[PDB]
């Protein structure tokens, strides 16, 4: 029932209403996503990156959905099959380097398997709560923007 | 700079390895782009193994040292094209350098026989002071035909102008070859004919100004 | 969807100038980065220019044999690049595709390296820097008779002769009549100028009543013809 152009439009929706993304950033998104797939396998569990190359952005940002069932998303890297996703990660990077900044962080955090383990059970909350602590423990992740309001869950 | 092999030959049904070589690709992958003989190139192989839009699984990409190589496990005759790589070569010498190419050549296929048509100078044309005798040549492989055009029945090399033979859409070959002489010349002799020769075997077609 | 077609191709006296166009349509032309790939007659892809987006500054690369007296714009309102080519050579006589240009990284491998690739090509336009004159072509028709079909086929076709420079097109029909089409390769006969032929096979039986015609376009002098092939 949900589709990919649903999770970008609205993981993208607070972005845009708290001034951080233009309008048309989903609508860009959704292309690159066409051309540049951002499906992730990490122990089962799937991630995907949905992100521009800094055209549409204002200022840095992350928004969180959490997937209730899973949804497929082209890979990142070649495969016969897809990736269920169950997490998404939408980047909102101004410049190149930040981009590059918030794809190691969230390299380093999907790794947790514990952390993966949570994020499909906590509230929007908790999950606001430890992504915020685990933000400000990244010394290369400061200066992006993170508010409560960019946690969503799509059952 | 990057370096590829002239021409590479496979077998109907078997694997190939395409390679490229340069010492950019110790540092950068490498981009893959098929060329069919007469089409514009496709992209078939981009970053480390991935593909795009509709492009067959037998396409796969690999990088090993200063060599990448694309890999066409079990050939068919709609490989029979050229393949480019390309990568950024060095530093500030361009930007974007791309291989001298190589020619896959799928060798064990369907031979086929020419078919031949052979039109005479039409009316328009000889109510004009011209006449051009076309014998066309289609489905037939391999691609080699030698053509030989007679009058009456002693050859002609004058006025003879013959294309080399090119590969059409169901990876059969075509050729066509042009005879041009003046009216006079048409309506002087009794009959031409144009003889295609293919694998030792030879079809001939002819045509009469008396008709 | 995507879709990039190139327009401009046309005979230039060497040291003359001519402006290539492509229209892109299928995505969003102010985003893509572009880039003009060129083909000389039986040799290999030689890069000939990049230009960015302007969100990341709208700059302009070139190659080597090409620094100097090429230039690349783009107009994203009208989705149009422009390829501007002056003090031209018998060397750039070639093939011109324009392409999009696409980025991937990595991102298990730790290394965030831009690998830059052409995903989306066009067609490509035919420039012939020459210092010959255009000539247009003339068409026959190559009707079929009573003593030269294959059965329940008959191929009829059209011979287009005495044109330069390349390339000539040809359809049938309209575009319409696509079953069974073939045109053949040019010839460079010995006066410098091209000919060539289309056939179609069409069933012997769809003779007297369907009529066919063939479409032959030859841009580099803005010629169209229509011809009707009758048969007899």
């Amino acid at each position: 029932e949900v589709t990919q152009e649903d999770i970008i439009r609205a993981l993208a929706s607070p972005l845009i209403k708290d001034g951080m993304v233009d309008e048309d950033f989903a609508e860009y998104v959704i292309e690159r996503e066409k051309r540049s797939p951002t499906g992730l396998q990490v122990k089962g569990v799937g991630v995907a990156i949905p992100h521009t190359l800094g055209e549409y952005v204002r200022d840095n940002a992350i928004s969180v959905g959490i997937l209730d069932k899973p949804v497929n998303f082209e890979g990142w890297y070649q495969s016969p099959d897809p990736v269920p996703v169950r997490v998404v990660f939408m980047l909102a990077g101004r410049t190149w380097d930040d981009i590059v900044n918030v794809l190691k962080w969230i390299k380093d955090v999907i790794l947790d398997e514990e952390f993966m383990k949570r994020l499909l059970t906590m509230s929007d909350e908790e999950i606001y709560r430890q992504i915020y602590t685990r933000i400000s423990k990244a010394p290369g992740m400061r200066g992006i923007h993170f508010k409560r309001e960019y946690v969503r869950h799509l059952g | 700079e990057l370096t590829q092999d002239p021409a590479v030959s496979v077998a109907l049904g078997q694997t190939v390895r395409i390679t490229c070589q340069g010492d950019s690709l110790r540092s950068y992958y490498a981009s893959w782009y098929q060329q069919k003989p007469g089409q514009a190139p496709v992209l078939v192989i981009y970053g480390k193994n991935n593909r795009p839009s509709g492009i067959p699984d037998r396409f796969s990409g690999s990088s090993s040292g200063n060599t990448a190589s694309l890999t066409i496990t079990g050939a068919q005759a709609e490989d029979e094209a050229d393949y480019y790589c390309n990568s950024r070569d060095s530093s500030g010498n361009h930007l974007w350098v791309f291989g001298g190419g190589t020619k896959l050549t799928v060798l064990g296929q369907p031979k086929a026989a020419p078919s031949v048509t052979l039109f005479p100078p039409s009316s328009e044309e000889l109510q004009a002071n011209k006449a051009t005798l076309v014998c066309l040549i289609s489905d037939f492989y391999p691609g080699a035909v030698t053509v030989a055009w007679k009058a009456d029945s002693s050859p002609v090399k004058a006025g003879v102008e013959t294309t080399t033979p090119s590969k059409q859409s169901n990876n059969k070959y075509a050729a066509s070859s042009y005879l041009s002489l003046t009216p006079e010349q048409w309506k002087s002799h009794r009959s031409y004919s144009c003889q295609v020769t293919h694998e030792g075997s030879t079809v001939e077609k002819t045509v009469a100004p008396t008709e | 969807e995507v879709q990039l077609v190139e327009s401009g191709g046309a005979l230039v006296k060497p040291g003359g100038s001519l402006r290539l166009s492509c229209a892109a349509s299928g995505f969003t032309f102010s985003n893509a980065w572009m880039s003009w790939v060129r083909q000389a007659p039986g040799k290999g892809l030689e890069w000939v220019g990049r230009i960015k987006s302007k969100t990341d500054g709208g700059t302009t690369d070139y190659a080597a044999p090409v620094k100097g007296r090429f230039t690349i714009s783009r107009d994203d309102s009208k989705n149009t690049l422009y390829l501007q080519m002056n003090s031209l050579k018998t060397e750039d006589t070639a093939v011109y595709y324009c392409t999009t240009v696409q980025t991937y990284y990595d991102f298990w491998s730790g290394y965030y390296q831009q690998h830059y690739y052409f995903d989306y090509w066009g067609q490509g336009t035919l420039v012939t820097v020459s210092s010959a004159s255009t000539k247009g072509p003339s068409v026959f028709p190559l009707a079929p008779s009573s003593k030269s079909t294959s059965g329940g086929t008959a191929a009829l076709g059209c011979l287009v002769k005495d044109y330069f420079p390349e390339p000539v097109t040809v359809s049938w029909n309209s575009g319409a009549l696509t079953s069974g089409v073939h045109t053949f390769p040019a010839v460079l006969q010995s006066s410098g100028l091209y000919s060539l032929s289309s056939v179609v096979t069409v069933p012997s039986s769809s003779l007297g009543t369907q009529t066919y015609i063939c479409n032959v376009n030859h841009k580099p002098s803005n010629t169209k013809v229509d011809k009707r092939v009758e048969p007899k």
